[PDB]
C-alpha cells in the first residue's frame, strides 16, 4: 500500500532514470546474477556473460514493466497481469527472488542516482518493489 | 565466508575510505526509515516523527557508529564469524529478541549505503563481494537461533 | 492479490465462523502467545494467564476486525486505515508478528471447521490474512 | 527443548498419527497454499488443480518420507542436527531450496495435525510442536549457518 508520497516519490525517483532504463535495468540483473548466482537457474536460455545483449535487452523490459507498473501504480494487478501469469502461473518463481531482484535495483539507484536516493525516496521504491513483487508472484485469474 | 583474493582487496580499499563517523549512522537511520518498526528497539533515542529527524538524531549517528565498528570487526575476521559475533549474538538473540529478518535488512541497507556513497566504484563484482561479507555477519549475529 | 475465487472462498469460509468469531479470536491469541512468547512482549498490561478476560475481549476486537475486512475485502486500505494507524505508526509491530498471528488463525480455522478447511480454503484464507497483514504494517496515511 | 510434560503431549499425540496420509496432505497443502514450491517438482506430474494436487500418487508417497523425516526428528531431538544432517545437504548444498520453505512446511504440517486431531490440537500442544518443527527446519538449513 503506497501513500500519496510513496507514489510522486516512485514517479519521481523512477522518471530520472529515463534513456537510461536499458542500462539500470541490465546491471540490476548483472548485479542479481553476480551476487545472487541461484538466480541464474531461471535464465538457462539467456547468455549470462557480461553485457551479453540479452541480459542488456531483457534490462529494457523489465524497467519499461516497471516504467508500466509506476504508470499504472493504482491499477497493478490489472496492468501487470501478464507478468502474473509468466512468473507466478507459468515460471513458479520463488518469491525471495523478488527481493534480490529488489535489493540490487535499489543498490543500483543508489550508484547512479544518489541526489535522488534520500531515505524517504529509498523506503518509497522498497514498498513499491515489494508491491510489485506481491503481483508478480501471486495467482489471482 | 571465503573471498577470493581480488574480492578481499577490493572489499578492503573501498572500505578504507569509507567515513566511519557517518556511514553507520546512515545505515541505521535508512533502516529505521524504510524498515519504520524497528524503532521499536530505539524507543530510547528520542525524535524519530521523521525521517530528517532520523538521519539527524545525535543518537542514531551515535550507536550507527559501533555498528559499523563491528562489521570492521567481522572483516578482519571473515572464517571465523560465529566466534567474533557469539556475543554480540547473545545479545540480539536472548536479550533483545529481534527477529533475525532484521539482520539481513540491515546488511542489505549498508550495501545500499556502500553503493550510495561509492557509486560506479561500487561495481557489481565489488557488491557480490560485501553481499557475502553481510550475509556472513547476519548468520553469525543469528547464530544463537541455529 | 485475491483472484475471484479468493474472495468467494474467504467469504464462504468467514461465514461460516459466524457467532465464534470472538471464540476463535482469542484461541488463536492464546495460541499465539504460547507458541510464540516473544510476541508477549507486545501486551503488557494484559493479564495474559489462560482463559483470560482481557485476552477474550481481545480475541473478539481481532475477530471483528477481521470480519470488516472481509466485508471490504475490495477497499480493504480504506476500510483497515485506523488499524494501520494503530499497528504501523503507533505501535511498530514487527511484520513477523502478523505471520504468527495468522498462522494461529488458521490453526484455529482448521481445528474447529474441518469441513470448510479445503486445500484450496486454505490457500485463499492465506493470502487473505497476508493482505490484512499487509495493510496494517503499511504506512499510508 | 521439550519439557517433560511438552515431550509426552507430542509423544501420545504423534501415536494417533495415520503415517499413510498425513504426510500426503502436508506437501499436498504447500504445493497448493505456496505454489511456487511446485518448480521443486515438475517430475511429479499433474499438479494443475487443487484436487489434482492433493491426489498425485508420488505427492502422497513423498509426503509418507517427509513423515517418515519428521518421525526420525522426534525419535532424536537430541541431535536433530546430524539426524538431519543428509537430507540438509540434498536440500541446501544440491537443490537449493531456499530456507524459508522449510519453515512453511513445518507450519503447513501443524495445520493438517490441527485439521485432523481438531479439539485434540490444544494450544499447549501446538506450543510443543512448533518447536519440534523449528527444529526440523534449523537442522535442515543447517548447511545454510
Ligand atoms: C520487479 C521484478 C520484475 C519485473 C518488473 C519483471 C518484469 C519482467 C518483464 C517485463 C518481463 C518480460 C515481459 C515481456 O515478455 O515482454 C519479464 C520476463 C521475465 N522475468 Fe521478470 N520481472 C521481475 C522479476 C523477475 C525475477 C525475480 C525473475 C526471476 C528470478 C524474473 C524472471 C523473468 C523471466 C525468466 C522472464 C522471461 C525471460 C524471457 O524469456 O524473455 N523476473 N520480467
Ligand atoms: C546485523 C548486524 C548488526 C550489528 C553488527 C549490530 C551491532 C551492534 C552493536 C555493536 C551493538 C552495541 C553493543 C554494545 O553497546 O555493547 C548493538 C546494539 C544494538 N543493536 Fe545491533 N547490530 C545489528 C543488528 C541489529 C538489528 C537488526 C537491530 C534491531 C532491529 C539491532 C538493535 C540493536 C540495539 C537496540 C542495540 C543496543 C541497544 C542500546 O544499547 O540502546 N541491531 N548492535
Ligand atoms: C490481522 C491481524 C490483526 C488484527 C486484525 C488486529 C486487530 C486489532 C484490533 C482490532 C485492535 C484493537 C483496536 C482498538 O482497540 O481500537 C488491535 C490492537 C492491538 N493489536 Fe492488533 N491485530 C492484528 C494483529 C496484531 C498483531 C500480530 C499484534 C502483535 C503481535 C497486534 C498487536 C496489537 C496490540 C498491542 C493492540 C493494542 C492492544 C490494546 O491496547 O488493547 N495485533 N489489533
Ligand atoms: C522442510 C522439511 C522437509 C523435509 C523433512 C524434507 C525431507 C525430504 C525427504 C525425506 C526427501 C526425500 C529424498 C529423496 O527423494 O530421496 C526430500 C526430497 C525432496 N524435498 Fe524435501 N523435505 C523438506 C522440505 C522441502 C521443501 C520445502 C521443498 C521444496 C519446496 C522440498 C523439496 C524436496 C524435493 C524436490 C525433493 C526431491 C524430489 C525428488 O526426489 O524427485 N522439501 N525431502
Ligand atoms: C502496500 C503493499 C502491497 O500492496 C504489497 C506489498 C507491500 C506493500 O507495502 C509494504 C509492505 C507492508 O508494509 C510495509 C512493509 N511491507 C513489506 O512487504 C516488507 C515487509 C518486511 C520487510 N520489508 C518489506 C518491504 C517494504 O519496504
Ligand atoms: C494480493 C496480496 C497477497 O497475495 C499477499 C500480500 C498482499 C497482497 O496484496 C496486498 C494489498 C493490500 O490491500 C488489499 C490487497 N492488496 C492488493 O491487492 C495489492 C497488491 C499489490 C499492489 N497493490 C495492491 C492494491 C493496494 O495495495
Amino acid at each position: 500500500v503506497l501513500s500519496p508520497a510513496d507514489k510522486t516519490n516512485v514517479k519521481a525517483a523512477w522518471g530520472k532514470v529515463g534513456a537510461h532504463a536499458g542500462e539500470y535495468g541490465a546491471e540490476a540483473l548483472e548485479r542479481m546474477f553476480l551476487s545472487f548466482p541461484t538466480t541464474k537457474t531461471y535464465f538457462p536460455h539467456f547468455d549470462l556473460s557480461h553485457g551479453s545483449a540479452q541480459v542488456k535487452g531483457h534490462g529494457k523490459k523489465v524497467a519499461d514493466a516497471l516504467t508500466n507498473a509506476v504508470a499504472h501504480v493504482d491499477d497493478m494487478p490489472n496492468a501487470l497481469s501478464a507478468l502474473s501469469d509468466l512468473h507466478a502461473h507459468k515460471l513458479r518463481v520463488d518469491p525471495v527472488n523478488f527481493k534480490l531482484l529488489s535489493h540490487c535495483l535499489l543498490v543500483t539507484l543508489a550508484a547512479h542516482l544518489p541526489a535522488e536516493f534520500t531515505p524517504a525516496v529509498h523506503a518509497s521504491l522498497d514498498k513499491f518493489l515489494a508491491s510489485v513483487s506481491t503481483v508478480l508472484t501471486s495467482k489471482y485469474r | 565466508v571465503h573471498l577470493t583474493p581480488v574480492e578481499k582487496s577490493a572489499v578492503t580499499a573501498l572500505w578504507g575510505k569509507v567515513n566511519v563517523d557517518e556511514v553507520g549512522g546512515e545505515a541505521l537511520g535508512r533502516l529505521l526509515v524504510v524498515y519504520p518498526w524497528t524503532q521499536r528497539f530505539f524507543e530510547s533515542f528520542g525524535d524519530l516523527s521523521t525521517p530528517d529527524a532520523v538521519m539527524g538524531n545525535p543518537k542514531v549517528k551515535a550507536h550507527g557508529k559501533k555498528v559499523l565498528g563491528a562489521f570492521s570487526d567481522g572483516l578482519a575476521h571473515l572464517d571465523n564469524l560465529k566466534g567474533t559475533f557469539a556475543t554480540l549474538s547473545e545479545l540480539h538473540c536472548d536479550k533483545l529478541h529481534v527477529d533475525p529478518e532484521n539482520f539481513r535488512l540491515l546488511g542489505n541497507v549498508l550495501v545500499c549505503v556502500l553503493a550510495h556513497h561509492f557509486g560506479k566504484e561500487f561495481t557489481p563484482p565489488v557488491q557480490a563481494a560485501y553481499q557475502k561479507v553481510v550475509a556472513g555477519v547476519a548468520n553469525a549475529l543469528a547464530h544463537k537461533y541455529h
